[PDB]
């Protein structure tokens, strides 16, 4: 879907300012812990079977930071993200078996790090144009599934 | 389903809520009504503009029923049987309704209580959050 | 996702004997009783309070056959399904705010109608073709609300 | 949640599958293999032909224990207890999976039982086979 003008502008305030070292970590770290069957996709990385084991995981912060600019690409070419996305999306079908479910999980999970760091200034606008853009990744994560 | 610990990091965050429950439950609605401007069809009856009475009101309720059900945390089809004969027979509330609002509730929690919202208790209120909407949405009269 | 040629064919095959003014109607029923905040969305059908009477109403049947009938259309452009939904997957989403969850839930309830009339016959080879075919109308009817 | 209708209902469904529950079992576990190749990626360790000694051994195991599930249906987390640490803690199962396997049973009591699966006892079953899978996926130590 478009993003409005306005919607396009709040995108691109708020991402100047993340922590791009912290708030990959975090969300994906949140996922293992809140939706704990998703712990069995990433059994290489080590002790998982408690949330203090999940958030204190080195391997699992390192990953988070590459799922991030993944994110950050998408937000440059958001009237093709299907082109964009279209080598990742095979592979999370033909390699991982990734349940496109999972990935609806995840943009939430994203969403609720950013309120957890911007506080006040994630107002219901900021929000609801990243509602957006979570949505549009998703579907173009999934869209070779089909 | 809910264990021991999971009752006890419910308890926990709701005492920090204190005083307040009443404006998170009506935080929580304006997001949900702007962020997925469906939701805004069960409610054709209502003002929806920030800051509206009816919204306010409204917030409270949705708060309260909150409360008790923490409060009668061991029995919750018990505690909550009126409200599930509303949501089920009546209103006929779709459940992706409650997933979109469960969302919008935790970042409302996640804003307002960054140092009591860690990983593990959001855990456990994702769960109690989806306990209660099971039951709303279930029909055991 | 393409069907093989034995997989087309299993198709073909049971479609040829299905009660037309019959399986689009139980299909559609059973959606309504087994998820019952389905009943919102046909609200000017009538009663639809308990189990016996969402069985017996007319409207349900009648709307029922339609659908199939749409079904039916699909099996003959299996290689261009979201040219064919292009106009019926607008109407869902702008007119109709249908949450695409939904779909899922009929295609396999019309699986469930199938495996009740055809018995020793609905083979787990024969769900398999099936299987796809439920999916990718689903999928095609999605397409626009992205 | 289940409702005295619904332990009724779903007590009638089982009183009609009678001394059958096994091989039900393991009808719905090929059905759920061969058209969601994913789910065979559990079970490295089986030979999944048809007919295979092992499908039938382990769709034995899955018939008994819903037949327990039945006769202790008041209290499911208490006569559960042991299962959920084996699907929760240890195999780490995505809930989608237990989605695919409930409709394959369904779809196996449909075949076989098309007199007594009604719609008002297919939404019973519906509910009772979710309820199990909540159970199953749930971790209360
Ligand atoms: C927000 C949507 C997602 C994005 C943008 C994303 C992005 C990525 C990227 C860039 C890679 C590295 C690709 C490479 O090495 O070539 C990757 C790998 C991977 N992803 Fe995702 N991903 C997403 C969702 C998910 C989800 C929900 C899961 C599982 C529940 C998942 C599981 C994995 C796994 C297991 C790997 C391989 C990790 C390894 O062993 O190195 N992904 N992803
Ligand atoms: C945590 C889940 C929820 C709780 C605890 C809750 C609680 C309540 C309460 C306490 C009332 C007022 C009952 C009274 O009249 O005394 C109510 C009414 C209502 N609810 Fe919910 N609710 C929830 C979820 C939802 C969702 C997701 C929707 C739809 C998007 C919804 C739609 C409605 C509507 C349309 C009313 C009637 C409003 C009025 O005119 O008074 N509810 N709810
Ligand atoms: C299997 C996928 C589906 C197909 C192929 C399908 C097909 C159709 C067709 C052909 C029409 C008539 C279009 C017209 O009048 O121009 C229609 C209307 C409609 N559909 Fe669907 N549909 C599907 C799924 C659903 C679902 C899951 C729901 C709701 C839960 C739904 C709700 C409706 C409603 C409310 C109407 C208008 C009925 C009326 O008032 O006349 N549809 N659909
Ligand atoms: C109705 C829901 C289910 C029930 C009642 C059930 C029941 C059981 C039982 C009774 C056992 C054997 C326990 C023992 O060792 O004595 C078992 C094992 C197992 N289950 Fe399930 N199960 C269900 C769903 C699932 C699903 C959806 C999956 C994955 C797709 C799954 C995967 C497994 C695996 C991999 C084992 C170990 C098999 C072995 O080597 O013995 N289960 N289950």
């Amino acid at each position: 879907v478009h993003l409005s003008g306005e919607e396009k502008a709040a995108v691109t305030g708020l991402w100047g300012k993340v922590k791009v070292d912290e708030v990959g970590g975090e969300a994906l770290g949140r996922l293992l812990v809140v939706y704990p069957w998703t712990q069995r996709f990433f059994d290489s990385f080590g002790d998982l079977s408690s949330a203090s084991a999940v958030m204190g995981n080195p391997k699992v912060k390192a990953h988070g930071k590459k799922v991030l600019d993944s994110f950050s690409e998408g937000l440059q070419h958001l009237d093709n993200l299907k082109g964009t996305f279209a080598k990742l999306s095979e592979l999370h079908c033909d390699k991982l078996h990734v349940d496109p479910e999972n990935f609806r999980l995840l943009g939430n999970v994203l969403v609720c790090v950013l309120a957890r760091h911007f506080g006040k200034e994630f107002t219901p606008q900021v929000q609801a144009a990243y509602q957006k853009v979570v949505a549009g990744v998703a579907n173009a994560l999934a869209h070779k599934y089909h | 389903v809910l264990s021991s610990t999971d009752k006890s990091n419910v308890k926990a965050a709701w005492d920090k809520v204190g005083g307040n429950v009443g404006e998170y439950g009506a935080e929580a609605l304006e997001r949900m009504f702007l962020s997925f401007p469906t939701t805004k069809t069960y409610f054709p009856h209502f003002d929806l503009a920030h800051g509206s009475s009816q919204v306010k009101a409204h917030g409270k309720k949705v708060g309260d029923a909150l409360t008790n059900a923490v409060g009668h945390i061991d029995d919750l089809p018990g505690a909550l049987s009126a409200l599930s004969d509303l949501h089920a027979y009546k209103l006929r509330v779709d459940p992706v309704n409650f997933k979109l609002l469960s969302h919008c509730l935790l970042v409302t929690l996640a804003s307002h209580l960054p140092s009591d919202f860690t990983p593990a208790v959001h855990a456990s209120l994702d769960k109690f959050l989806a306990s209660v909407s099971t039951v709303l949405t279930s029909k055991y009269r």
